[PDB]
DNA sequence: TAATAGATTAGAGCCGTTTA
RNA sequence: AAACGGCUCUAAUCUAUUAG
């Protein structure tokens, strides 16, 4: 009685047949489609007769627009209700609307009843949902079978409708100076210095001075500055440059925010030097990072920064650029800088990269972001905020939550 | 808190106008759009090159599994998937036995010759090059 | 280096779908290291190898694996010889099929650094692109959905527009990869899971085009995914629409059997037929179809 | 569409069924009976149905306590339901309580 | 010149689907008008 | 006069098998001389002509 | 012509194969 | 070069500015 029974349209209803015929041979279950099993000779009606009344387990009947006003199929339903009566069974016959031409006003009686499994427009969700029907009625290659199996029913995994809340990249500057400063150094400030090797963050900029710190500031290594007029120095509002409302002949909108952008990052570079924290030069920025044995058992509030790994050193380091085209924001990029023993580092760049993708083979999103954050946490001064000095009287204030996300539509995390 | 919109997953056509998202299973379930009758291969190689393309075609016939099946699926075998003849014994070999541009004229001249000269007719030439 | 473009672009001038085959892809255990593991590990994807190189070959061999459900995605890379612009396109027939030819006769513009095409570059690159258009599908494309790696200047979109005939509403993407934005996901130990959009703009945005999948129960990418900045730079389109267009033409990769990758196929294609031109000498109408470049 | 149908019990409701028709044709009124007008050697239920839904304004349904669990009046009563959609006409199914037996409960939540 | 715009019909045709069309052709049918 | 062999001589850069198949032969019986028999008589040799 | 920055862009290599 | 990604490195260009 082991078997179940495929009934279709001959001439319009083939290929489906076939495909959900080989499906379930492939999933165990024995079949009797006809244009895949009728042996050719035989009786075909005494046959199909044999097949329904004998041995077919589950009538299933396609509810194609050219079927249910077929003679045959309705030969053969007819012969399925006799059977279901006999049977006492429930829901011997399990029709299937593959057809989305028709409705199910338009089904004929014998199966009107019965509830038809969706195949319209999805063969394979309806496949799930017949396999999942045949379980329900238990329908009668230990590890090949199970593989076909699951993998009708992951061919339509989505989205669950949760809500999960996200940690960024980005790190919002929640206060900074408000006046930029263009200091008139015309004659003090040596031609031929370097900008870059001054204590606080300047640039030299149409025989200016652009900073965020005082004009005294630049007294320890540009003495010859000191005695300088204020009036001379041209100040403009941080606010207006953020929002965008100052343009001048003077300076552009765009040269200005990129001023403050490129002060930002040279605050950063002249503070971590400061912070307990060695530097690694990758091709584009500086990335900082902390040597081993500089925490308690390696690690930052029960995240570890630096370990061990095939008888040399990895540590968790960072480089930062400030943006400020959404909002004032700093950009974070997470890398690992590679040693002998956690005191010195590696020469050739091939080893570290090697090095980096061996350690980057295992680390995932909680690791990575735990220790982003643990990283940024640990260059902070207070709970909430990391300084840059950018002025004697005036930091950079970065905070220490990045920028949240959040969104309606997730997953549930395989276990 | 910035809201991350969802863009759902678009679905890509299959055999009998079915709709799947990954074309790892699409395939394997119903499979390519259109029908070729087989392919021809030719190949292009030395006879070692020659061995191992075939020894892998052979084991392409059947099907192989991943070490991890659940989140890179199966591969049924080539006929199951595609319903198209792919046979090893059916194989136009051409034997080989500025080093760029040399290197690069030899396939070059053996393809040429081959799909001009001979009259064995292949749908896709497989250089398999050395290493 | 230059032995698979070069052999390409050889075999371009007499039309031969060929496929490079390295002896260490199809025979990895027989070649080691001479000290342990084989170079090449392939042990866990080695259905993975056979499902792209056979899904490769049906390609190559004349097959369409896999299909895309009036807008014509005009996908262009620049390539650094003079700097040499090539495109491929992407768009719907009549009888429902995706019609996926290449945009070849790769367009020089002479300055050095300049990813931009000149007026008479734009002008023919655009005129043939509709003209592709209007042949196969018998009519002018509603809107092309002009799409590239950089940002277009003000001279080639005037070019563009006033080349396009009317009633056709151009609109131009700029996909940036490696853009710093490391979104992580606080609660579990997966990360964000593809198709998420951040609108940054109504003209900007990052797009997940890979991430953790729901379906394969893991990650298309290594590490933390890494979003793909989307922006409507030029023309006027909405985003949503954008992103979507996106991740549909992000399931094109014929050279691949994967789920997504992580830029759209049209300029990943472009970029290929691209290399595979600039390799070799220059050729008198190419062949224009993936089939001889990938 | 112009025709009466009334669906009942088989082998035990036979009387009042055929009195009722044969009455309704007295009256001039068409019927479709399935113990009078259901011709021998044709497919009865094919022709069950295309009487339903091509020539029908009206089902009737006896409710005998053996009628109402009968599978030939639930799978009529449930293309009468569909028909009922379709022709969008108030009141088109019409039931017959006929015996004192059964309840206003015991009848099948469909008719209730 | 008749023959040859003729033939450079039935020409420009198959060289643009054998090198455009992604579709394979074995062998190519011209099926020429009478 | 000279339509298959220029065809086929400008097919040969390219190399693609070309076959010219005439109207005349395929559907034979369509084509009439205007007062009787088709201009081509092909229902002799009909499964020679398939072979 | 050289330098100092930021923003874009392109090129190549190099490693791992996507936590069950 | 089956392939896709993560990273690493390099170079160039466009602005603005300073020294030639
Ligand atoms: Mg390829």
């Amino acid at each position: 009685r082991n078997k179940i029974f495929i009934s279709h349209a001959t001439p319009e209803d083939d290929d489906f047949t076939r495909w959900l015929s080989l499906k379930l041979i492939g999933l165990g279950y024995e079949v009797w489609c006809d244009i895949l099993f009728l042996d050719k000779g035989v009786d075909f009606w005494s046959t199909i007769e044999k097949e329904i009344r004998e041995n077919t387990c589950k009538f299933l009947i396609v509810s194609s627009t050219a079927g249910n006003k077929r003679e045959g199929v309705l030969k053969e339903l007819a012969v399925a209700t006799k059977v279901k009566k006999h049977l006492q069974d429930d829901m011997f016959i399990i029709p299937l609307a593959i057809d989305e031409n028709l409705s199910y006003d338009d089904i004929n009686i014998e199966i009107v009843r019965l509830n038809a499994i969706d195949f319209k427009k999805s063969w394979a969700k309806g496949l799930q949902d017949l396999l999942d029907a045949f379980e329900k009625q238990n329908v009668p290659d230990h590890s090949k079978s199970n593989l076909l199996y699951q993998q009708i029913f992951l061919h339509d995994k989505q989205a669950i409708e949760k809500e999960e809340t996200y940690d960024s990249n980005w790190f919002p500057i929640i206060s900074f100076p408000n006046e930029l400063r263009f200091h008139r150094y015309d004659w003090r400030l040596p031609k031929q210095f370097d900008v870059r090797t001054l204590a606080f963050p300047a640039i030299r900029y149409k025989e200016y001075l652009c900073t965020f710190a005082w004009e005294y500031d630049f007294i320890h290594q540009l003495p010859k500055t000191e005695t300088y007029n204020g009036q001379e120095s041209i100040r403009i509002s941080t606010s207006d440059i953020l929002s965008g409302r100052y343009d001048t002949d003077f300076i552009r909108n765009y040269e200005c925010q990129r001023l403050i952008v490129q002060l930002i990052n040279k605050a950063f570079e002249l503070r971590m030097k400061d912070k307990n924290v060695r530097e690694y030069q990758m091709s584009k920025t500086f990335a900082y990072w902390i040597e081993k044995g500089k925490l308690e058992k390696d690690k930052f509030e029960k995240i570890k920064l630096v370990g061990k790994q095939k008888n040399k050193y990895w540590h968790f380091g960072i480089s930062a650029a400030g943006k400020l085209y959404p909002s004032p924001v700093l950009m974070v990029s997470s890398h690992i800088i590679f040693t002998m023993d956690g005191i010195n580092l590696i020469k050739s760049k091939s080893i570290q990269h090697s090095s980096r993708r061996k350690q980057g083979k295992n680390w995932w999103n909680d690791k990575w972001r735990e220790k982003l954050l643990a990283f940024i946490r640990f260059l902070s001064d207070d709970q909430n905020a990391i300084y840059l000095n950018v002025g004697s009287e005036e930091k950079i204030l970065i905070s220490n939550k990045p920028l949240k996300f959040f969104g309606k539509m997730s997953y549930v995390t395989p276990s | 808190m910035k809201e991350l919109i969802y863009i759902e997953e678009p679905s890509i056509l299959f055999a009998h106008g079915q709709k799947c998202t990954d074309p790892r299973d699409g395939l394997a379930l119903f499979g390519p759009l259109n029908q070729i009758y087989g392919i021809k291969s030719g190949v292009v190689g030395t006879q070692k090159g020659l061995q191992i393309f075939k020894s892998y075609l052979d084991k392409i016939q059947k099907p192989i599994y991943n070490h991890n099946n659940i989140t890179r699926p199966m591969f049924p075998g080539f006929e199951a998937v595609f319903g198209c003849k792919w046979e090893s014994q059916n194989i136009v070999f051409k034997e080989i036995t500025k080093r760029t541009y040399d290197l690069v004229t030899l396939f070059n001249d053996k393809i040429i010759t081959a799909n001009k000269n001979d009259e064995e007719r292949v749908d896709v030439w497989f250089v398999i090059v050395p290493e | 280096a230059q032995f698979h473009d070069q052999l390409k672009a050889r075999l371009l001038e007499h039309t031969i779908p060929t496929q490079i085959l390295r002896e260490s892809t199809l025979a990895w255990r027989d070649f080691k290291n001479t000290f342990g593991a084989p170079i090449r590990d392939f042990s866990k994807i080695e259905g993975h190898l056979a499902w792209t190189i056979s899904t490769a070959a049906y390609y190559k061999a004349g097959g369409k694996p896999w299909k895309l459900g009036g807008v014509c995605y005009l996908g262009l890379v620049y390539k650094k010889i003079q700097n040499a612009c090539c495109a491929a396109q992407m768009f719907l027939d009549n009888g429902d099929g995706t019609v996926f030819k290449g945009e070849v006769g790769p367009w020089y513009n002479p300055e050095k650094g300049e990813y931009h095409l000149k007026p008479k570059e734009a002008k023919a690159l655009l005129t043939q692109a509709l003209e592709s258009y209007k042949e196969q599908n018998k009519s002018y494309p509603k809107e092309v959905f002009i799409h590239a790696r950089t940002r277009f200047n003000d001279e080639e979109w005037n070019a563009f527009n006033e080349v396009t005939p009317k009633n056709t509403n151009l609109v131009g993407v700029t996909i940036t990869k490696s853009k710093p934005l490391k979104l992580y996901k606080t609660e579990g130990a997966f990360p964000i899971m593809r198709g998420n959009a951040y609108i940054v703009d109504e003209k900007k945005a990052f797009l997940w085009t890979l991430g953790f999948v729901p379906k394969l129960q893991s990650t298309l990418s290594m590490e933390v995914p890494n979003p793909i900045f989307i922006e409507i730079n030029k023309g006027e389109a909405e985003i949503q629409q954008v992103l979507k267009d996106i991740l549909a033409l992000t399931k094109l990769n014929y050279n691949a059997c994967i789920y997504a990758d992580g830029e759209p196929v049209t300029l990943r294609f472009a970029n290929k037929i691209g290399e595979i031109l600039t390799a070799s000498t220059e050729i008198k109408t190419p062949p224009l179809a993936f089939k001889y470049y990938i």
